[PDB]
Parts: C-alpha cells; sequence; structure tokens
C-alpha cells in the first residue's frame, strides 16, 4: 500500500501553535516525489541523506505540518531559541527528518488579512521538544492576579498573523512540513 | 517578575500589537497619495485615527512603568517613545484646535494662488507657477512680483493662525517637562544614559553655532561672488557692499541658490554635465533608471531591491486618468514592504533622486530586524545624509561617464571641476546661513525673545545679520514670512536640514577612505567598494537602539558633528573664491536695502 504523503497537498493547513502530527504505519513510501522537485524553498534534512533515504527503513514515519511565518522557517531546526521554537514547536536536539516549506502566499494571505494562522507570544517556560499547547489562557506577566480578563500585564498568549499579499517575502505564509523518522525496535516503512 | 520583566512582555505585546495596526494606516494612506479619492482619503483617516486611538491607548499602559527602574537600555529608550503623551497632553478643546490649524496652514499653502494683476485670468499657486518664475525668471520687477505675492496673499493668511500655532504648540512642550517648543523639537537629538556619550538638548545649539562660525569665511566670500554676478544680471539694483535682495536668490525663499549657476558659472565655455537629452538618446524609462540605482547598491555589497518593492512601487505618474502625490518620497510600510512614490521623467535630476531616495529604503530595510519603536534612523538627519551619498557618488563624472550618460572624452580639467563645486556650493553651503537662521527665528519666538511686535522685524534683521539678505520691500508684524516656507507652516522642524548636511561630508570621507579614492574628495564614487558598503551597513541597521553620538562615531570616529569634511569638499573651490574677491567686498552690509 502506497504511504498518504498527499498531509502535503491538504486543503488546510493547521495553525503553528495547534499543529497536527499523522502517523505514517505499514505501506511503501514514495520519496522520489521530493528530492525531484524544486517546489520547496527549504527541504533541510537532518541526521540522514536527502537521496540514501530511498533505500532506507524506519518503524514509522510522523508528518507534522503547520503555518508560520517566512522570516520564521529558520526557527524549524535543531537548536533554535526564537518565538516559535520556543512556544509554539520545538525540535530535539538530535532530530532525525526533514523539514519542507513552500510560499503559499496566493491561497493563505487576502488582502482584508488573513488572521486565522495564529501563534503563541507568551508561555510560562521553553516548550519540550515535540510538545505541543493550544491553552488560551490569559497569560500573567505581573503579580497580580488576572480573573480571566485582559488588562496590564494580563495579554491574551496567541498572537495572529496578518497574511497579506503585498508583504515581503520574509512575512509571507508558508507552509510547513516537519517529516519524522522513528526507530525503537520493532520493522515499516520502506524502499529498497 | 521585576518591572524590567513586565515592561519587555509588554513590548513584546505592543511590537506584534503595532506592526499590523501600523501596516493598515500606512498601506490605506498609500492607496491614497497614488489614488486621490473620497474612499481612499476616508480610509487613510479611518486607519490613521485606529493607529492614533490605539497609540493613546498604548501610552498609559506604558507609564505603569518606572522609567528609572528599568535598567536595559533598549527597552528604557522604547518606553520614553511611549510614555510622550505628545500633543494629547492638551485638553480636548485645545488639542481640537490645534489640530485645526495644523491642517488649516497646511491647506492655504499648498492651495494657496496668487494672480497676475497684469493678467488676472492667470492665477498661479507655488508649485509649478510660482516656483517657475523664481527659478528661471530674470525680470526684476517680475521677481519682486512672485515673491511678495506669495508672502503678502498666503503669507498673511498664516499670521494670526502662527501665533495660535506658537501658544498652543508651547503649552504642548511645557507640560512634557519641557522649556518651549524649540526645546521639544531639539529632544531628537538629545542623549540621556549612555555614559560618555550623553548629549543634552542645549549642546545642540552649543554645537551648531560653534560650527556655524567656521563656515563663514566660506560663505561669504561665495556671498561676494555671487554678489558680482548678481549685478551683472540686476545693474543699479544690488550695492557692491550691501546685502542680496531675497527675490534674486534661485527660489521663492533663496533656500537654495542652484537656480543661480546661470548667472554665477565661472566657466560657462565648457561643455555642460546635463545628460537628460543623453538619457532621451538611450531610450531610458523611470524603470531604467531605478534598475540603474538598484544595480548601483548591489556593487557595494548591498542587496537588491525586494520582489515586493518592484511590483507595489509607482515609478511613474499613472496619467491623468489617477491623479497622484508626486513629492518623491520613499515609503516603509514595515513588515517588509518598501516602496518609492515618484513621478520619475527621463531628466537627470530624477536620475539623482532616485537613488536619494533608494538609500532611504536601503537604510529602512537595514534596521528591519530591530523592534517597531527602534526602526528610525539615529536622529532627524541622518536620514537625509545617507540618501545625499547616494547621489553625491552617482553625481561624478567618472561615475557618470561609466554609466553611459557622458562621453568617455570629458576632460575633467582645473575648470570642468570649478564649475562643478560652483554648482555643488550654489546648493550645499547656500542653504547653511538660511536654515540656522530661521530655525534660529523659530528659537526665540517659542523662548518668548522675540515679542509679537517684532516678529516679522526681528526676523529681517536676522536675515540681514546672519545671512546677508534684504528684503525688497519693507514688511510690517502683518507678514508672517517664515510661514510663506513649507516647512514652517506645517510643523516641520528645520535644523535637520544643518545637521544633515554636515553628516553627509563626514560619511562621504569616511567612506571614500574605504573605497581607496585618492583624488579630491568632490571626485569621490564609492561603487564597486564592497569596504565601504560593509562600513557603512554597520550604521544604517543599528538603527535608533544606540544614541547617533555612537552611530556616528562607528563609521567616522567621532562622538559630534565635524565642519572640517564639508571645508575640505570645497576647498579646492575656496581658494578660487578667494582670488575673486581680492578686488571686491567680502561681507555685507545690513543698512542698505532696496527702497528709502
Ligand atoms: C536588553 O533586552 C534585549 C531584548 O530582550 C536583549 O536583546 C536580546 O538578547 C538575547 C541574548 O541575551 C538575544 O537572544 C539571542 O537570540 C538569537 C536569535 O537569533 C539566538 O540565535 C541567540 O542564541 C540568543 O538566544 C535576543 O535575540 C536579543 N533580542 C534582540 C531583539 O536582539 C539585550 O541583550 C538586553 N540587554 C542586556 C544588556 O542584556
Ligand atoms: C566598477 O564600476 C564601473 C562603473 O560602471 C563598471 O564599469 C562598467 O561595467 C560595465 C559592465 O560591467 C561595462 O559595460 C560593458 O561595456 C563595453 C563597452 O565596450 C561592452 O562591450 C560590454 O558588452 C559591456 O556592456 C562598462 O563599459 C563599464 N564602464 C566603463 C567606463 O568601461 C565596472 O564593471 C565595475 N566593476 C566591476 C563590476 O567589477
Ligand atoms: C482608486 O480607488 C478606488 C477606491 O477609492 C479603487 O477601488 C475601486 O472601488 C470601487 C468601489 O468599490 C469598485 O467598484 C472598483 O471596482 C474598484 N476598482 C477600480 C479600478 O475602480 C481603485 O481600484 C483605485 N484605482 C487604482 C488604479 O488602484
Ligand atoms: C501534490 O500535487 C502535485 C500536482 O497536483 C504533485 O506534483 C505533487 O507531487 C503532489 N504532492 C504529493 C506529496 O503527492
Ligand atoms: C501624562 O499625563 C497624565 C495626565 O494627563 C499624567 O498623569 C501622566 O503622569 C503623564 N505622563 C508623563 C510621562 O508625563
Ligand atoms: C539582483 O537581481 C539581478 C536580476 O537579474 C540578479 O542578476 C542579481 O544576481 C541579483 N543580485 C542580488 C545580490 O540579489
Ligand atoms: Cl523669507
Ligand atoms: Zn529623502
Amino acid at each position: 500500500n502506497l504511504c498518504p504523503f498527499g498531509v502535503f497537498n491538504a486543503t488546510k493547513f493547521p495553525s503553528v501553535y495547534a499543529w497536527e502530527r499523522k502517523k505514517i504505519s505499514n505501506c511503501v513510501a514514495d520519496y522520489s516525489v521530493l528530492y525531484n522537485s524544486t517546489f520547496f524553498s527549504t527541504f533541510k534534512c537532518y541526521g540522514v541523506s536527502a537521496t540514501k533515504l530511498n533505500d532506507l527503513c524506519f518503524s514509522n514515519v510522523y508528518a507534522d505540518s503547520f503555518v508560520v511565518k517566512g522570516d520564521d522557517v529558520r526557527q524549524i531546526a535543531p537548536g533554535q531559541t526564537g518565538v516559535i521554537a520556543d512556544y509554539n514547536y520545538k525540535l530535539p536536539d538530535d532530530f532525525m527528518g526533514c523539514v519542507l516549506a513552500w510560499n503559499t502566499r496566493n491561497i493563505d494571505a487576502t488582502s482584508t488579512g488573513n488572521y486565522n494562522y495564529k501563534y503563541r507570544l507568551f508561555r510560562k517556560s521553553k516548550l519540550k521538544p515535540f510538545e505541543r499547547d493550544i491553552s488560551t489562557e490569559i497569560y500573567q506577566a505581573g503579580n497580580k492576579p488576572c480573573n480571566g480578563v485582559a488588562g496590564p500585564n494580563c495579554y491574551s498568549p496567541l498572537q495572529s498573523y496578518g497574511f497579506r499579499p503585498t508583504y515581503g517575502v520574509g512575512h509571507q505564509p508558508y507552509r510547513v512540513v516537519v517529516l519524522s523518522f522513528e526507530l525503537l525496535n520493532a520493522p515499516t516503512v520502506c524502499g529498497p | 517578575s521585576t518591572i524590567e520583566e513586565q515592561a519587555k512582555t509588554f513590548l513584546d505585546k505592543f511590537n506584534h500589537e503595532a506592526e499590523d495596526l501600523f501596516y493598515q494606516s500606512s498601506l490605506a494612506s498609500w492607496n491614497y497619495n497614488t489614488n486621490i479619492t473620497e474612499e481612499n482619503v476616508q480610509n487613510m483617516n479611518n486607519a490613521g485615527d485606529k493607529w492614533s486611538a490605539f497609540l493613546k491607548e498604548q501610552s498609559t499602559l506604558a507609564q505603569m512603568y518606572p522609567l528609572q527602574e528599568i535598567q536595559n537600555l533598549t527597552v528604557k529608550l522604547q518606553l520614553q517613545a511611549l510614555q510622550q503623551n505628545g500633543s494629547s497632553v492638551l485638553s480636548e478643546d485645545k488639542s481640537k484646535r490645534l489640530n485645526t490649524i495644523l491642517n488649516t496652514m497646511s491647506t492655504i499653502y499648498s492651495t494657496g494662488k496668487v494672480c497676475n494683476p497684469d493678467n488676472p485670468q492667470e492665477c498661479l499657486l507655488l508649485e509649478p507657477g510660482l516656483n517657475e518664475i523664481m527659478a528661471n525668471s530674470l525680470d526684476y520687477n517680475e521677481r519682486l512680483w512672485a515673491w511678495e505675492s506669495w508672502r503678502s496673499e498666503v503669507g498673511k493668511q498664516l499670521r494670526p493662525l502662527y501665533e495660535e500655532y506658537v501658544v498652543l504648540k508651547n503649552e504642548m512642550a511645557r507640560a512634557n517637562h519641557y522649556e518651549d517648543y524649540g526645546d521639544y523639537w531639539r529632544g531628537d537629538y538629545e542623549v540621556n544614559g549612555v555614559d560618555g556619550y550623553d548629549y543634552s538638548r542645549g549642546q545642540l545649539i552649543e554645537d551648531v553655532e560653534h560650527t556655524f562660525e567656521e563656515i563663514k569665511p566660506l560663505y561669504e566670500h561665495l556671498h561676494a561672488y555671487v554678489r558680482a554676478k548678481l549685478m551683472n544680471a540686476y545693474p543699479s539694483y544690488i550695492s557692491p557692499i550691501g546685502c542680496l535682495p531675497a527675490h534674486l536668490l534661485g527660489d521663492m525663499w533663496g533656500r537654495f541658490w542652484t537656480n543661480l549657476y546661470s548667472l554665477t558659472v565661472p566657466f560657462g565655455q565648457k561643455p555642460n554635465i546635463d545628460v537628460t537629452d543623453a538619457m532621451v538618446d538611450q531610450a531610458w524609462d523611470a524603470q531604467r533608471i531605478f534598475k540603474e540605482a538598484e544595480k548601483f547598491f548591489v556593487s557595494v555589497g548591498l542587496p537588491n531591491m525586494t520582489q515586493g518593492f518592484w511590483e507595489n512601487s509607482m515609478l511613474t505618474d499613472p496619467g491623468n486618468v489617477q491623479k497622484a502625490v508626486c513629492h518623491p518620497t520613499a515609503w516603509d510600510l514595515g513588515k517588509g514592504d518598501f516602496r518609492i512614490l515618484m513621478c520619475t521623467k527621463v531628466t537627470m535630476d530624477d536620475f539623482l533622486t532616485a537613488h536619494h531616495e533608494m538609500g532611504h529604503i536601503q537604510y529602512d530595510m537595514a534596521y528591519a530586524a530591530q523592534p517597531f519603536l527602534l526602526r528610525n534612523g539615529a536622529n532627524e538627519g541622518f536620514h537625509e545624509a545617507v540618501g545625499e551619498i547616494m547621489s553625491l557618488s552617482a553625481a561624478t563624472p567618472k561615475h557618470l561617464k561609466s554609466i553611459g550618460l557622458l562621453s568617455p572624452d570629458f576632460q575633467e580639467d582645473n575648470e570642468t571641476e570649478i564649475n562643478f563645486l560652483l554648482k555643488q556650493a550654489l546648493t550645499i553651503v547656500g542653504t547653511l546661513p538660511f536654515t540656522y537662521m530661521l530655525e534660529k527665528w523659530r528659537w526665540m519666538v517659542f523662548k518668548g525673545e522675540i515679542p509679537k511686535d517684532q516678529w516679522m522685524k526681528k526676523w529681517w534683521e536676522m536675515k540681514r545679520e546672519i545671512v546677508g539678505v534684504v528684503e525688497p520691500v519693507p514688511h510690517d508684524e502683518t507678514y508672517c514670512d517664515p510661514a510663506s516656507l513649507f516647512h514652517v507652516s506645517n510643523d516641520y522642524s528645520f535644523i535637520r536640514y544643518y545637521t544633515r548636511t554636515l553628516y553627509q561630508f563626514q560619511f562621504q570621507e569616511a567612506l571614500c577612505q574605504a573605497a581607496k579614492h585618492e583624488g579630491p574628495l568632490h571626485k569621490c564614487d564609492i561603487s564597486n567598494s564592497t569596504e565601504a558598503g560593509q562600513k557603512l551597513f554597520n550604521m544604517l541597521r543599528l538603527g535608533k537602539s544606540e544614541p547617533w553620538t555612537l552611530a556616528l562615531e562607528n563609521v567616522v570616529g567621532a562622538k559630534n558633528m565635524n565642519v572640517r569634511p564639508l571645508l575640505n569638499y570645497f576647498e579646492p573651490l575656496f581658494t578660487w573664491l578667494k582670488d575673486q574677491n581680492k578686488n571686491s567686498f567680502v561681507g555685507w552690509s545690513t543698512d542698505w536695502s532696496p527702497y528709502a
């Protein structure tokens, strides 16, 4: 059975603060659709070669997908300390996989301003690697309590990109797919 | 959490909230300046009023942090900018009247027209009607009419408004812990917090006046030479020892003496480095001019213009079907958006100006990584200096020839290079006494040293003493000749043009030394020089995070402005001037006037 990589050609990608993960079990993998394509803006791999991956086997593959700003794609890498990496999506230092991103300004940015894609600006303590937070609790920045209401030193933790087609390249919406390769002890994704 | 910790997360919430609202306000104002309609003039205010309402909301929210409790100067810098009560410290009826007179003054200046008493059906406004007269006319009475009409028609309309404009703006500054409105304007150069680099608002007055006296030898000798040439153009009108009539200086106010080149050229026999016809013979358009300017900044190590720049900028007038504001501007809308608004014609002046405006964008592109409140020049005079050093290198004959605009057989004699320096002196050094005398008058008016019974009297006393210029007809206190200038009636500071003139030659002297240039400073081109590019890029990316005393020191190595580089630029011209003025009186008499 063919692996369902056609996560990439999904219609709607999730916000980076609430990214989604799909498990890829027993199936034959089609890695050749990737390394013969200049459709991506990054295509950066870690721990594994981009072409030696064809004849490799993993226990299972996990496809993380989300949307981040153009200048925030650099934070989708092991050992990054930005707002996205610390508060939205953290990669482990021993990350073994490939991050892919392609410009989607025409479909994720409207002239009125697409505010659906959000990110977390404030969070107590950085995120563990591969952790995920969806809580919209009013972040308390001071020492007096926030009673579920916003005001001074009580800000909403989620901030939304104002994606618009006239922005610079560094502020245009980029859809990201972080393919991670797991290896435990048991045999399922191959291509010898 | 510490007060500094609470202020950092506050600025983080502000920077992301302000950048989105500022972009909608900037793009809305772009759609108006490029497409003057009724929907866009209201969208500019709708998006503009929401930004001002958001700013006042964030003003008081920022005042909850005691400025002395913050130790990180970067956040301490941003807090003081937000906590500025600004013009909102006035009551509603005073703030609404101040915004009214500021709009009314800006209206009767831009829409003020005078009519020819000889041909009443031909009426003309400042641009382009009245400005064309002051720029090209050689008739004394014709220049006298346009000069006096502009100050008697629209100048008197601004007199009662400017009196209320001063008293309302003074109360705004005294409430924000300043002496007067002039003290408020001089705060742009103030540096407080950095050890060894502090700088007070009174140090500006001391530094510009001490350096202005070092410029008097060059300006007086040019004034004597220009007076001698102007005597030949207006015989029996100019005393060889008196001041110059204000209407014979080349424009409406005498701010720049550039249009006097046709009367003051040292060697008119030499070929004119005007490549306007040469640009047409090569079938150039506005795209070719800006694409060539893009090629200039890349050769020194700077990047191309952004992809959105070539998509969104307005490099030509979109025709008569869609009227726009044709004032050359460089727009920094944030969010990676960089545009230039300029109705470019196929001429040489628009070619050099295209490098100035693109220089502003290179400055805007560099500090884009800084936080929102720090994305600006070091002081008000840094942007204008960065833009001029681009046109300075792009105006040298060797650069103009190597582009393809001038023939490769142009002999650069000591006569063609003295004609070039004289043209540069009429603009660069001619405006220095005009700028100081204007700001010195505005400084005294806000300090109350010049009462209303001698507003115009003390104005023209300083015109004779400081600038060496006399009014052609006497003006009482009904006139308001300073307000007949744009920057005065539109609430713009003017000392920024004095400092940028000195900064641009400190910048030029530093980069040309790194550019391995050997000849005179006025023959330098920093093209192909990545050494000078990286040296300058260390300054533009700094923005306003570091004080201007450091930013200026980072490139040239000085905590303050210096008049020496300016004098070195015109030193070959200075000696030629002293040779001409041996049998001519150097200086002016403050008592001569073209009437009795
Ligand atoms: C005053 O506050 C500012 C802002 O909080 C401080 O600047 C920040 O300094 C930290 C390091 O202490 C920078 O973190 C670095 O971020 C880069 C991002 O590429 C990362 O690669 C590094 O590994 C490091 O984590 C942070 O970026 C920087 N912020 C800005 C806007 O530049 C400043 O240090 C404070 N002043 C003092 C004296 O501490
Ligand atoms: C340093 O800056 C100078 C200033 O423009 C550059 O000189 C000009 O460079 C262009 C192309 O790099 C030359 O165009 C060529 O012209 C010849 C004319 O025979 C033509 O046959 C070629 O096909 C091409 O179009 C231009 O002539 C040249 N200027 C002069 C006066 O020779 C120079 O290239 C810069 N150095 C670099 C970029 O390394
Ligand atoms: C000039 O401004 C108008 C709005 O003031 C722009 O938009 C037009 O708006 C009307 C009103 O909804 C629409 O019916 C038109 O279809 C819009 N477009 C045009 C071309 O009229 C207009 O686009 C602006 N002009 C340019 C050249 O950008
Ligand atoms: C997505 O669709 C395009 C064409 O519609 C195709 O070229 C591409 O390979 C597809 N991607 C995947 C991962 O199947
Ligand atoms: C601004 O004005 C308000 C009252 O109008 C005052 O309480 C506040 O202290 C002022 N803030 C500053 C920084 O001057
Ligand atoms: C700038 O754009 C031109 C377009 O042809 C390209 O050739 C050049 O390499 C670009 N340079 C930089 C620094 O982006
Ligand atoms: Cl005047
Ligand atoms: Zn400019």
